[PDB]
Protein backbone atom coordinates (compact mmCIF):
# COMPACT_ATOMS: atom_id res chain seq x y z
CA UNK A 1 0.00 0.00 0.00
CA UNK A 2 3.58 2.12 0.33
CA UNK A 3 3.73 0.54 -2.79
CA UNK A 4 0.91 1.95 -4.91
CA UNK A 5 1.61 5.95 -3.68
CA UNK A 6 4.42 5.81 -6.20
CA UNK A 7 2.71 6.02 -9.88
CA UNK A 8 4.06 4.81 -13.17
CA UNK A 9 6.01 6.57 -15.45
CA UNK A 10 5.94 7.75 -19.48
CA UNK A 11 7.28 6.23 -22.31
CA UNK A 12 8.75 10.19 -21.70
CA UNK A 13 8.88 10.13 -17.97
CA UNK A 14 11.45 6.97 -17.75
CA UNK A 15 13.48 8.59 -20.42
CA UNK A 16 14.14 12.09 -18.98
CA UNK A 17 14.96 10.90 -15.46
CA UNK A 18 17.47 8.23 -16.81
CA UNK A 19 19.13 11.03 -19.09
CA UNK A 20 20.00 13.18 -15.47
CA UNK A 21 21.85 9.98 -14.03
CA UNK A 22 23.61 9.19 -16.88
CA UNK A 23 25.20 12.46 -16.96
CA UNK A 24 25.39 12.93 -13.30
CA UNK A 25 27.73 9.97 -13.25
CA UNK A 26 30.14 11.74 -15.77
CA UNK A 27 29.62 14.52 -13.84
CA UNK A 28 30.78 12.81 -10.89
CA UNK A 29 33.98 11.53 -12.50
CA UNK A 30 34.54 15.22 -14.52
CA UNK A 31 34.71 16.37 -11.07
CA UNK A 32 36.69 14.00 -9.69
CA UNK A 33 39.21 14.92 -12.69
CA UNK A 34 39.43 18.47 -11.55
CA UNK A 35 39.01 17.97 -7.65
CA UNK A 36 41.58 15.06 -7.61
CA UNK A 37 39.26 13.32 -5.24
CA UNK A 38 37.55 10.45 -5.86
CA UNK A 39 34.26 8.77 -7.82
CA UNK A 40 33.32 6.50 -4.59
CA UNK A 41 34.12 9.52 -2.38
CA UNK A 42 32.90 12.43 -4.12
CA UNK A 43 29.40 9.88 -4.90
CA UNK A 44 29.00 9.65 -1.17
CA UNK A 45 29.50 13.69 -0.10
CA UNK A 46 26.64 13.98 -2.95
CA UNK A 47 24.13 11.45 -1.49
CA UNK A 48 24.95 12.74 2.06
CA UNK A 49 23.24 15.96 1.13
CA UNK A 50 20.46 14.83 -1.58
CA UNK A 51 19.69 12.53 1.27
CA UNK A 52 21.61 13.38 4.22
CA UNK A 53 19.49 15.50 6.17
CA UNK A 54 20.26 12.25 8.82
CA UNK A 55 21.32 10.04 6.49
CA UNK A 56 25.08 10.57 7.21
CA UNK A 57 24.85 7.61 9.55
CA UNK A 58 24.64 7.66 12.72
CA UNK A 59 27.95 6.16 13.81
CA UNK A 60 30.21 6.63 10.82
CA UNK A 61 31.15 2.73 10.35
CA UNK A 62 32.59 3.26 13.76
CA UNK A 63 35.38 5.63 12.12
CA UNK A 64 35.88 3.91 8.91
CA UNK A 65 33.02 6.06 7.07
CA UNK A 66 33.77 10.03 8.46
CA UNK A 67 30.62 11.85 8.56
CA UNK A 68 31.17 14.52 10.96
CA UNK A 69 32.78 17.68 10.54
CA UNK A 70 33.95 16.37 7.23
CA UNK A 71 31.16 16.51 5.09
CA UNK A 72 30.71 20.21 4.35
CA UNK A 73 34.66 20.81 3.77
CA UNK A 74 34.14 18.72 0.73
CA UNK A 75 31.19 20.14 -0.57
CA UNK A 76 32.65 23.28 0.70
CA UNK A 77 35.22 22.69 -1.88
CA UNK A 78 33.04 21.59 -4.84
CA UNK A 79 30.73 24.79 -3.97
CA UNK A 80 34.45 27.12 -4.23
CA UNK A 81 34.28 26.01 -7.80
CA UNK A 82 34.66 28.28 -10.47
CA UNK A 83 31.42 28.28 -12.64
CA UNK A 84 32.01 26.02 -15.63
CA UNK A 85 33.32 23.34 -13.71
CA UNK B 1 9.58 38.11 -37.72
CA UNK B 2 8.29 34.73 -39.16
CA UNK B 3 7.06 31.94 -37.08
CA UNK B 4 7.89 28.38 -37.51
CA UNK B 5 7.00 25.19 -35.60
CA UNK B 6 9.73 22.20 -34.39
CA UNK B 7 8.05 19.40 -33.09
CA UNK B 8 10.26 17.61 -30.24
CA UNK B 9 10.16 14.50 -30.33
CA UNK B 10 9.60 11.83 -26.77
CA UNK B 11 13.35 10.67 -27.11
CA UNK B 12 14.33 14.29 -26.80
CA UNK B 13 15.26 17.39 -24.63
CA UNK B 14 15.40 21.08 -24.50
CA UNK B 15 17.88 23.43 -23.74
CA UNK B 16 15.92 26.56 -23.35
CA UNK B 17 14.80 29.07 -20.75
CA UNK B 18 11.05 30.44 -20.66
CA UNK B 19 11.48 32.37 -24.09
CA UNK B 20 14.75 33.24 -24.08
CA UNK B 21 17.85 34.74 -26.31
CA UNK B 22 18.66 32.60 -29.27
CA UNK B 23 21.47 33.08 -31.70
CA UNK B 24 22.21 31.51 -35.34
CA UNK B 25 24.80 29.71 -34.44
CA UNK B 26 23.37 27.05 -31.54
CA UNK B 27 21.52 24.25 -30.84
CA UNK B 28 17.85 24.64 -29.07
CA UNK B 29 16.60 20.52 -28.78
CA UNK B 30 18.75 17.74 -27.96
CA UNK B 31 18.27 14.25 -29.81
CA UNK B 32 18.90 11.15 -29.40
CA UNK B 33 21.39 11.73 -32.00
CA UNK B 34 22.13 14.87 -34.00
CA UNK B 35 19.46 14.26 -37.01
CA UNK B 36 18.95 17.09 -38.87
CA UNK B 37 16.37 17.89 -36.46
CA UNK B 38 16.90 21.04 -34.84
CA UNK B 39 19.74 23.57 -35.60
CA UNK B 40 19.34 27.14 -35.26
CA UNK B 41 18.94 29.23 -38.58
CA UNK B 42 18.27 32.68 -37.69
CA UNK B 43 17.47 34.88 -34.56
CA UNK B 44 14.79 35.08 -32.63
CA UNK B 45 13.28 34.04 -29.45
CA UNK B 46 11.32 30.15 -28.72
CA UNK B 47 8.49 30.03 -27.46
CA UNK B 48 7.43 26.49 -25.33
CA UNK B 49 3.14 26.21 -26.71
CA UNK B 50 2.96 22.34 -25.46
CA UNK B 51 3.95 20.71 -22.56
CA UNK B 52 3.27 17.12 -22.14
CA UNK B 53 2.03 17.89 -18.23
CA UNK B 54 2.56 20.49 -15.95
CA UNK B 55 4.01 20.23 -12.37
CA UNK B 56 2.46 22.64 -9.68
CA UNK B 57 4.38 23.17 -6.07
Amino acid sequence: HEIGQVPLLTLEEEVELARKVEEGMEAIKKLSEITGLDPDLIREVVRAKILGSARVRHIPGLKETLDPKTVEEIDQKLKSLPKEH
Amino acid sequence: TEPKDYRVQPHMNVVVPEGARVEAGDKIVAAIDPEEEVIAEAEGVVHLHEPASILVV
